[PDB]
């Protein structure tokens, strides 16, 4: 079978909603394996600078016991199932997954809505998870490129709810208590903006009917009368800079406004990231890789390593570029960088084109593989789009996506525009606003 | 249609698995028994000098060719090489696999190995090391096959850094010889046609036909020895002798390992369940990480416990961990708990061969070491068939047996192996 | 479960090393960067041994003594 | 010598004749307002009427 | 100990157990946070005495 | 007919001189980017053979003299060692700019 | 904390059009 | 050439009278044919005559 | 104390290009010319000055 | 800051020989605590130490009741004058120790030399025992070194066991160490890396028949004969003079005539060197090993 | 370290040229080879070939009665410590019957020694250094060792 006939041949996915109006979709497979999860519209874009924490916070305190399971008892429930609990939280989406066997999913279902809609915040283990969360907070600046990533966004979306952090700050993490996690818990854990994504040997009437059994009636109510709104985020040309030479490398990322969620170009956007791509040291393709950027960096030595992004969030984004670099070659990436993307901007080619078309591809089915991505592409859909869109669908814009389009679409979106940088480390040789802003745009075009 | 798997044994040796479920990406891997075991102390690193170049020029493909062509329909090349086995996987469209089988083909059989190429990638050799290296659990694991092991499975999978700047394309061109045979070769394919999969094998696998050079057999040895690195986190890994893969005692091995803790399953967990973990933490209030490290080669094993603590509380934690898996050995332990290991290893097994790289690895695994595929519903009646007195044996046998301890920190209050 | 990823949970990647030759459609996490390890120093070569006669007297049968001076070079004696 | 006569290298002159062609446009424009030609400047309907 | 959140992708990739299950680390104490920069009210501390110093003898 | 051309050759490459100097056809050869690629792919002892040998051509220049004339080369001992590294790399090269050019 | 780290407002500085962080750019950037 | 140079040397020193206009024009003729044509046919030769290819 | 022929900024540049040059040790008398071009220069300034000065 | 280069460059030169090294490895892996220290600075501890640590150990173990001021040419009245004026401030006993307990183990370090180092100790006296003179008399019975350039070690019953058996260039011999509380003694072997197996288990078969009991009273009076001159030539120097009161001092807190050392020497029996040799047979054993070990026997081997 | 009495060491270690250097005086029957034994990197033999003319011609013009004392002070702590020990001894004994006929007493080598002063050692210098063809021996990367005209002309000042 061809690829379009093969892409047409994978299963569907079920969609169908409650009388709350929460979304219940499955995807069925012949494995014996199926990952149910939970995606809720809250993050950093719905928390208001005085609880800036309340939902990571809340992540942390969602494991740690329930109404019905309190302590760990819900844990040994887990750990007797077998299963593996998972979660995960964003400026935009919070999430609640499991993996488990196919045979215990009413178990799975029951856990999810006691995770989601009986959760307990008991005073002592709000105090031990604040201090794991200043823990957390301490392990993950000790990281490198999110340091680099929530400055990028800051500078980015500042003054906006999209420039504050996930974790939020240290401050908020100290003085927040359990009622504004109360409120924050009654104000954004509604039934319309909550989907139960079933990816795997799950059978749909079996999930619609546990969902309506135990996960029926979770809120329906928003207690005044008031549905929080997202006002559009303004994205602010500009750049940050944390100078510390102690660090032995740099890491600079350098971006600019993304087209959104439901924004077509975001295909094409994709299919010019796939054509300037990704490295890191320990690639073995050598000085033969097609990438231009990547030849140029491994024959030079310049880079450690690079990477292409792009980023979505309602009716905004980031994309661009980020790279770890030695002190010495820092301006050499962002010139090269410039010209690669300008290269797209005016003289993109069909046969790089069709390769990074063909890259696309790979990489969107490559991911659609697997339970678990699948579920979590379900789940994001379902928030995102409104709809679970079709590998057909894909493939579609895919092809549909040629040289001219491209170069349209990057001149649109990379051409003379202003762009957020964000730079930690020996960043001393990284170029000035004025210079990048000089390699954003060329004198021949 | 998806259908059952397809196996055929080829008069030279190679056994061919095909399963077409009409996949979007086609997913060809090649299996061979070359690891690191089977090199001996003239040519270490050789495995990994190996693995690192498959993308050098081939008879027929130059590396140009390769990369650009892979890289243009969007496919992947890699190669995942434990210490018995090497897999050449490549992935990518149904349409383009044809030039994905004879660049995989190419690649494993058909190797120049120019001179100034191996030249050239011992600079990347150090790069990849030194990047598996950053952090302490891979060291310590290397340090304990070092330790336990004398001969076979002691080699590392990285190239000691003698034997770094040494490693010819004479010894490459001798270790594919002697590894790379027909007889040793499993050639797996998911999303293609066996028949075609099938016809390419017998077109390109006419070269080498032989059954290869035999290896050694390991031997243990036990032992200990310690990097004092002065880290806030010790590191100790304890280990014994334990039963090859593919048996029974190997099965309850596993069980014990899912008994003790086979590692977290929430994020953020406490482990309530997990035995070493109740153990230490009815104790400690400093954080840790203790495990149950099982690792069976097809000629023996290794199991034994893992344990990351802190510089002052390590003893605390090892001796902890010691004296909760010497009472499983003793037999304090529950058939609900017993039933618990089974159902959490049975889910841990279907998890990973859920995933379609985890299918494919364990379709070729299984191809190598038996020639046939095993269904998951027999494993799951195998992991049921393991007893409550199998688990308590292979727990005694670890306790009685000899013990091999690699350890890493700050070590001024880490016991020895007579302090346990 | 013949196969150590599925036999070892957590310590599939530690008990396995992957590299790819050429580089796939998704980038992977933790891509990881050596950051300039140093060099070490540059020594004069010393004489091999290819005669029992030379390497009579190299074994060591004393404790081992370091010793170092101001203007006198550094002298270890075994 | 047979380095541009391929498909890749006839797409990369044939998106670079617009940019190319305004550039000669520019510098013909440019030469003509520094040297006045009367040739040119006699037919534009405003600057012809200062030679007069 | 298979799927962790990548920020760049805003997918769940693959990672190992300990960066999955475990993302907080294992550090004794969480350690303090940095100084408050551009803050409205300073309070700046005496070090030693100022009689004691500015003598040039 | 092919006797007489090996014998024209053989009088040219007399009449060309680089054989007084000690010197062979591949050491003649200017260094273009594909021959110094063939150049650092040659092995350690051709490449010490060859950079002895320019060294030695370039000594008798600089005395303005030649090599005597047992010590000549002669043209059926002058091996082409450069050719095979020389065609490899020229023909990888032109793989590279088909590839390009497509 | 890096999460600390929250850029200084700049509304001394701002154009006209950007004043406000609740109204997107590109309908007014391109006339900038 | 070298001979061609000192040729038109002496023509460009002698006047325009016969037989000095033909033989300048040809030793300009033979100057340009030696510099652009001649040359680079004699090097193809040479490489040939070397066996370069 | 320091080599003052290299460290001197005018005296390192003039030792890097004429002092410690690496030249080929082959070049006949064809490779005087530059230099005897040069020399020729300097001397038409210097006569020329002389000339124009009085002219 | 400025030294901790030099640290790691006088490291480097003291390992630029791989006797050094298979000494520090041996350590390692004989003691536990207090003598597994290595004399050389660890790659990781350079950088890290700091001048608070190098005043805390000088303030903790450079004290009076620690030192000893020894004088060659010098006046008794000068050196208590200076010893008062400067050593008197110094506290007392400072810290105990740490007693360096015994393990055993081996490691085997590979990094292709051409040649294999392999040392094979035991735990034996300390300083100021006859056990440990019997240990001394028995090394140099096996063969602390050589006397004579380019020779071919006819008395030195290791060489010959070894030199038996080969053709290939070697050397064995008789490595003693001994300390405050603990001793090492055993064998040290650089050989082939093929013959090395060979050449570990006739070294270790002629100390087990040493051990057994195959020695003749002559060869016994030759090693105390070696033992003696040994120990004359060390005092024979200024540098080993000073050196040998220094270290009376420091051990015994009295000084020892030379003739009274010989007379001990003397008093050494043939006994007792089979007693002490029956010791190192028994055992536990510490092995380090490097080179090329594909032929080097392991320590359950032997 | 850098504060060493020696100024080619000082030099050496402050601008970290050389891995070593020693100064030989090899003596046969009317015949030495006098002079220094360097060992370097590739990058440095230039450098360290100047400063050791350097400083051999600024014994050779410019000598002092400090610098002088301590190198006195120096030769006689060397011979002592060379002459104790009877290996030494019987060394010396047997190389000066066999050279001088007789063994040269220690206080003749300090009478010696005290009539060395600055204005001999000058001259003495200047005798044997200055303006005098050396032998050169090179092994390794010795591409930076400066040519022999090269070293000619650091063997004479133009100063003095
Ligand atoms: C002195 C003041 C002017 C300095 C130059 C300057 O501002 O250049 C603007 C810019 C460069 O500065 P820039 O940074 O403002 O460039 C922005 C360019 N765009 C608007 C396209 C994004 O120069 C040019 O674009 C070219 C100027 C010359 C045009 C060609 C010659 C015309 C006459 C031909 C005869
Ligand atoms: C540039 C080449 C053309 C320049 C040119 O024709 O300039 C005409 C202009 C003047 O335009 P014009 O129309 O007066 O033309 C003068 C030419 N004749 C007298 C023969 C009719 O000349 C210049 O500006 C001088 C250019 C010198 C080069
Ligand atoms: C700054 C540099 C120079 C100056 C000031 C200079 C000055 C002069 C002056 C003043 C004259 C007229 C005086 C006379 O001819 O009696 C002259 C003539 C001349 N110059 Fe120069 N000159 C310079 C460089 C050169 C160079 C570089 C060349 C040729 C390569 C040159 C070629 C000539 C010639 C051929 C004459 C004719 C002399 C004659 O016919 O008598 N000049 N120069």
């Amino acid at each position: 079978a061809t690829f379009a006939q093969a892409l047409q041949s994978v299963p569907e996915t079920q969609v169908s909603i409650l009388d709350n109006g929460l979304r219940v979709a499955s995807e069925q497979s012949s494995h014996a394996t199926c990952t149910v999860g939970v995606w809720i519209d809250a993050g950093s874009r719905y928390e208001t600078e005085k609880n800036n924490g309340a939902g990571y916070f809340l992540e942390h305190l969602a494991f740690k016991g329930t109404k019905n399971r309190p302590g760990n008892a819900l844990e040994k429930e887990v750990e007797s199932i077998g299963a593996h609990l998972n979660a995960y939280s964003t400026r935009e989406h919070t999430a609640y997954l499991i993996k488990a066997l196919s045979k215990d999913l009413p178990k799975v279902v029951e856990l999810l809505a006691d995770i989601v809609q009986n959760s307990s915040l008991e005073d002592s283990q709000i105090e031990k998870e604040r201090d794991v969360i200043l823990r957390e907070m301490q392990e993950n600046d000790a990281s490198m490129q999110n340091v680099v990533f929530d400055y990028l966004h800051a500078t980015a979306f500042q003054g906006t709810p999209l420039a504050q952090a996930v974790e939020g700050p240290s401050e908020n993490v100290r003085r927040l208590s359990r009622t504004d996690l109360t409120d924050y818990l009654n104000r954004h854990y509604k039934a319309p903006r909550m989907v139960l994504a079933a990816a795997g040997g799950v059978e749909h009437q079996q999930l619609l009917d546990l969902a309506q059994k135990h996960l029926s009636s979770v809120s329906r109510v928003y207690e005044e009368d008031a549905v929080p709104g997202l006002t559009p985020c303004r994205f602010t040309g500009s750049e940050i800079r944390h100078r510390d030479d102690a660090l032995p490398l740099a890491h600079v990322a350098i971006a600019v406004e993304g087209p959104g969620w439901a924004n077509p170009d975001n295909v094409t956007l994709q299919v010019a990231n796939a054509i300037i791509g990704h490295y890191d040291c320990t690639y073995g393709g050598g000085v033969h890789l097609s990438s231009p950027l990547a030849s140029v960096a491994v024959a030079n030595k310049l880079c450690q390593s690079f990477q292409t992004f792009n980023i979505s969030y309602s009716d905004t984004g980031l994309l661009g570029a980020h790279f770890v670099c030695d002190a010495m070659s820092i301006d050499d990436m962002v010139f090269f960088l410039q010209g690669q993307w300008m290269r797209l901007c005016t003289s993109a080619t069909e046969s790089e084109v069709t390769r990074g078309k063909n890259i696309l591809r790979n990489a969107l089915v490559s991911h659609l593989d697997g339970t678990t991505p699948v579920c979590e592409d379900i789940g994001r859909s379902l928030l995102t789009y409104g709809r679970r869109i079709p590998l057909a669908e894909w493939e579609s814009r895919i092809q549909e996506v040629d040289a001219q389009m491209l170069r349209d679409i990057c001149s649109k979106y990379f051409y003379d525009q202003c762009p957020a940088v964000a730079g930690y480390g020996p960043i001393e040789q990284l170029p000035d606003y004025n210079r990048i802003r000089s390699g954003m745009f060329w004198l021949r075009f | 249609q998806p259908q059952d798997l397809e196996f055929t044994k080829l008069p030279n040796g190679l056994v061919i698995a095909s399963l077409e479920n009409y996949a979007p990406l086609s997913r060809i891997g090649l299996f061979v028994k070359a690891g690191s075991r089977y090199e001996d102390s003239n040519n270490l690193g050789t495995s990994h000098l190996l693995r690192l170049a498959s993308s050098l020029t081939t008879k027929g493909a130059s590396s140009f060719k390769i990369t650009r062509g892979i890289e243009a329909v969007g496919g992947k090349l890699s190669v995942t090489a434990t210490r018995e086995n090497m897999a050449y996987t490549v992935e990518g469209i149904r349409s383009d696999i044809e030039i994905l089988m004879e660049f995989l083909l190419n690649v494993t059989t058909a190797p120049e190995f120019r001179r100034w190429e191996v030249a050239a990638l011992r600079s990347q050799l150090k790069i990849d090391k030194a990047v598996a290296f950053q952090n302490s659990q891979t060291r310590i694991i290397e340090n304990l096959h070092d330790v336990a092991y004398k001969n076979a499975l002691a080699n590392p999978l990285y190239c000691p850094d003698y034997r770094m700047g040494k490693i010819t394309s004479e010894e490459l061109h001798y270790f594919v010889q002697n590894h790379f045979t027909s007889a040793r070769m499993a050639l797996v394919g998911l999303g293609v046609s066996h028949s075609v999969l099938k016809q390419v094998a017998e077109q390109f696998l006419n070269m080498r036909g032989g059954l290869g050079l035999a290896g050694a057999k390991a031997k243990y040895r036990g032992g200990e020895i310690r990097e004092q690195n002065g880290d806030n986190l010790v590191h100790a890994a304890i280990v014994a002798e334990s039963a090859a893969i593919g048996n029974a005692e190997a099965n309850a091995f596993s069980v014990l390992q899912h008994l003790l803790g086979a590692g977290p399953h929430i994020k953020r967990g406490n482990n309530t369940t997990s035995l070493l973990s109740q153990s230490v933490a009815k104790g400690s209030h400093q954080p840790f990480d203790v495990s149950a490290f099982n690792a069976s080669y097809s000629d023996s094993g290794l199991f034994g416990i893992y344990t990351i603590s802190q510089a002052a509380a390590a003893g605390e934690v090892i001796n902890a961990a010691y004296n909760q898996v010497k009472a499983v050995a003793q037999g304090n332990l529950s058939s609900a708990d017993v039933q618990a290991a089974k159902n959490k290893l049975k889910a841990g097994y279907l998890m990973s061969v859920e995933t379609s790289e985890g299918f494919l690895s364990e379709i070729g695994s299984q191809a190598l070491a038996a020639g046939s595929y095993m269904p998951p519903s027999t494993v799951l009646q195998q992991i049921d068939s393991v007893a409550d007195a199998d688990v308590v044996k292979a727990a005694k046998k670890f306790v009685s047996g000899k013990k091999s301890m690699a350890a890493s920190g700050n070590l001024g209050h880490t016991p020895f192996l007579d302090e346990l | 479960m013949l196969s150590v990823a599925a036999r070892s949970g957590p310590f599939a990647p530690v008990l396995s090393a992957t590299s790819r030759g050429v580089a796939g459609a998704l980038r992977p996490l933790l891509q990881g960067a050596v950051p300039a390890a140093s060099e070490p120093p540059v020594l004069d070569v010393k004489r091999p041994f290819l005669c029992r006669e030379s390497l009579s007297g190299q074994a060591a049968a004393r404790p081992l003594v370091a010793t170092v001076g101001l203007n006198v070079p550094a002298s270890v004696r075994f | 010598l047979s380095r541009f006569l391929g498909p890749r290298y006839r797409e990369l002159a044939r998106n670079w004749i617009p940019t190319a062609g305004m550039w000669g446009t520019v510098g013909a424009v440019g030469l003509v307002w520094a040297t006045d030609w009367r040739l040119i400047l006699d037919w534009v309907p405003y600057i012809n009427g200062k030679f007069k | 100990m298979y799927y962790k959140f990548s920020s760049f992708t805003q997918k769940l990739a693959g990672a190992w157990a300990s960066e999955a299950y475990t993302p907080q680390g294992l550090k004794p104490v969480s350690x303090x946070x940095x100084x408050x920069x551009x803050x409205x009210x300073x309070x700046x501390x005496x070090x030693x005495x100022x009689x004691x110093x500015s003598g040039k003898n | 007919s092919s006797k007489w051309l090996d014998g024209f050759r053989k009088w040219y490459y007399n009449a060309a001189g680089f054989n007084k100097l000690g010197l062979m056809r591949d050491d003649t050869l200017h260094e273009t980017e594909d021959v110094k690629e063939a150049i650092r792919r040659l092995p350690e002892d051709l490449y010490n053979d060859r950079m002895f040998r320019i060294k030695r051509a370039l000594d008798l220049t600089m005395r303005h003299q030649i090599l005597p004339k047992d010590q000549w080369t002669k043209y059926e001992e002058d091996k082409f060692y450069l050719e095979p590294y020389l065609k490899e790399v020229i023909r990888e090269r032109k793989e590279r700019e088909e590839w390009a050019k497509k | 904390s890096h999460t600390d780290v929250k850029v200084p407002d700049f509304s001394d500085y701002r154009r006209a059009e950007v004043l406000d962080s609740t109204k997107s750019s590109k309908e007014s950037s391109e006339a900038r | 050439l070298v001979a061609n140079l000192l040729i038109l040397t002496w023509i460009g020193g002698q006047p325009v009278e016969h037989p000095f206009i033909i033989i300048g024009q040809l030793a300009s003729i033979s100057y340009f044919s030696i510099i652009l044509i001649l040359m680079p046919i004699s090097g193809i030769i040479e490489d040939k005559m070397l066996k370069l290819y | 104390m320091t080599n003052m022929r290299k460290t001197h900024p005018l005296f390192k540049i003039i030792n890097h290009s004429f002092i410690d040059l690496p030249a080929p040790s082959n070049i006949s008398s064809w490779w005087n010319f530059g230099s005897l071009l040069g020399v020729c220069l300097m001397v038409q300034i210097i006569t020329g000055l002389f000339l124009a000065m009085h002219y």
